[PDB]
RNA sequence: UGAGAGUUUGAUCCUGGCUCAGGACGAACGCUGGCGGCGUGCCUAAUACAUGCAAGUCGAACGCUUCUUGGAAAGAGGAGUGGCGGACGGGUGAGUAACACGUGGGUAACCUACCCAUCAGAGGGGGAUAACACUUGGAAACAGGUGCUAAUACCGCAUAACAGUUUAUGCCGCAUGGCAUAAGAGUGAAAGGCGCUUUCGGGUGUCGCUGAUGGAUGGACCCGCGGUGCAUUAGCUAGUUGGUGAGGUAACGGCUCACCAAGGCCACGAUGCAUAGCCGACCUGAGAGGGUGAUCGGCCACACUGGGACUGAGACACGGCCCAGACUCCUACGGGAGGCAGCAGUAGGGAAUCUUCGGCAAUGGACGAAAGUCUGACCGAGCAACGCCGCGUGAGUGAAGAAGGUUUUCGGAUCGUAAAACUCUGUUGUUAGAGAAGAACAAGGACGUUAGUAACUGAACGUCCCCUGACGGUAUCUAACCAGAAAGCCACGGCUAACUACGUGCCAGCAGCCGCGGUAAUACGUAGGUGGCAAGCGUUGUCCGGAUUUAUUGGGCGUAAAGCGAGCGCAGGCGGUUUCUUAAGUCUGAUGUGAAAGCCCCCGGCUCAACCGGGGAGGGUCAUUGGAAACUGGGAGACUUG
């Protein structure tokens, strides 16, 4: 059974809180900008790059590797800017 | 994190050792890469048996020879060439 | 390097089955003691696990607390945050007929901190929390509330796109596509740690951090070919087959969604059923080929059974978690605890399979500015005659056959110079010393060297001292004592060396096969005589041979086992002569690979010997590349015999 991982343990547990929030955060602003896309509204800049902010800063800041946000950004500015 | 070391080729109480080369993953006597040189392990002064051919050539690559390579080695001067010709190179 | 021997009949020749003489019991000796050299040891239940050990490290990232010495700080200790490792190392063969394995290949459809290379660089803050003090709920496991605090912990802002498209340019490739330059839209950090010069200094050497390109190490995808029994197993398939687009993926793709069609695989064996982990390799064969998959090494898969993810780049994770199921221990009965196919050790199963010893000295991991700490890996120790080395149990001399055995006509034969006795000895056994050799090379710390900084003042590089061996009173030697301690196995009717006396005398019981017995047994049983291996020798089981008894090498069908009752023909097998071409088969060269230890050969060391070391031949029915153009095969013509 257990010796010393239960650090492990607690450790991938606030990994599992924080990231779900910032994976949360990322996907909600995709979203966010993927409404006003199909919109064609005003605030079509902003939250663009808000959405590239997002993609990027959860990449580097948060962790994917590089290229799922590296196909969203070929993904989104072929399809929006 | 390849890394150059030791073999052992015992019987009971009289061993044979022999240095081997190759990826610090494996294990000791397991799978490696090629081969390096050997040596006794009785009849001091025992029988230095070096290739001392593939050293300078695998630290091109970079390892870590181990504890007795470095005093073994610095016996034949290895690691003073090691960095006799490659601090100065 | 290829040996045949019995057995069908009153006898003969054939054909033919059965049995034997050789070696390959990874583990049952009823005997016995030398094994002290080298190696092995749950193959049946992938059966259930008490006892301990088997993964931690960092104080130069960072706060807090217990001690030798009311202000003292070095060393020590306690907890926590935070960082890296627990995916390596060790076990098992339950599953798997498939790119799981072996071999040859592809990346213009691929990814990676852990070691170096290159360039860009590398700030100011916030706001909590653990720890910490007090209380609530707790049987416990563990929850909860308030307040305070640090960082290389966490969290937003500035700066570069070199990545990534898209455009123009040039260049090329096997379809997509790729390679260099110039330009249109957004993006990080630990800003940290030590030591020196410290006269404001603030420059620093190192260790770290981030982004973009490289090499190397590791993982993944696809492709041609090769290894199994059943046809008393002939149809199987719908995300199947293809296209369209989108999602998704390190990565291509029906991997997944929506639309359009009905495509796909099969007699060369699809699908189905049973058994099996695959390989390098082996104490079989003359060789072609049969048998086994243990060591030891490589790959794959599995963790009481089945699902599922999370952290982490790397796992769907063997001593990590969540849920469902089975089983076990407690519960103050509300609830909790657990998975030795890691090392020994335990109970059951079975014809059957071992010690609960030390240390990281040797080596290899893990972290680190360092000593250092852990290791049931590993080094080694204590068992089983479990198999193979290489040596032992005296030697030279010594009888008219000592005594005595068995046998005899009693006159002799053999036991048997083998005894008894003399002269020499110590590989060994006992005693005592030397030798603890060889087992070990050894961080760091002072003394002294390079391209640079203002300065080894400190840094990254030296010679010399310091230090430690669990089995260790270990090996090995020297010297003293005594022939003293050191001998066991199955038969003798033939195949296949070895005879007598007597008993039971259709019966007590021997049979590998022929075959004995039954009052005169070298066959039932005793007792002595002899024989062949030899501290190892009988029995039992299994595998190859002998087997030409599945015959390619290497057999034949008038009567012996064996030509369908006969015809007609689809597919299939094989094809008349000749000119020119081709080069698929075929022959030939060059190159890369076919792990290491394996077997053999050359060379060498352990007193030889096994064991170990150095060098090449073997394993391709392999991949690329160049010729050869006789025969077979593909293309164009010709001839008349079929």
């Amino acid at each position: 059974n257990i010796e010393s991982a239960i650090k492990r343990v607690r450790t991938s547990a606030n990994a599992n809180a924080k990231n779900s929030s910032q994976t949360n955060a990322m996907r909600t602003a995709i979203k966010k900008f993927e409404e006003a896309v199909a919109a064609g509204a005003d605030n079509v800049d902003a939250l663009y790059n808000e959405a590239v902010k997002a993609v990027d800063m959860a990449a580097t800041k948060g962790l994917i590797h590089k290229n799922k946000a590296n196909r969203d950004k070929i993904r989104l500015s072929k399809l929006a800017k | 994190a390849v890394k150059i070391r030791l073999k052992r080729m015992g019987s009971k109480k009289s061993p044979f050792y022999r240095i081997v080369v190759a990826d610090s993953r494996s294990p000791r006597d397991g799978r490696f890469i090629e081969t390096v040189g050997t040596y006794n392990p009785l009849k001091d002064p025992a029988e230095v048996v070096l290739k001392e051919d593939l050293v300078l050539d695998w630290l091109s690559k970079g390892a870590q020879p181990s504890d007795t390579v470095r005093n073994i080695l610095s016996k034949e001067g290895v690691m003073k060439k090691h960095h006799e010709a490659k601090n100065v190179k």
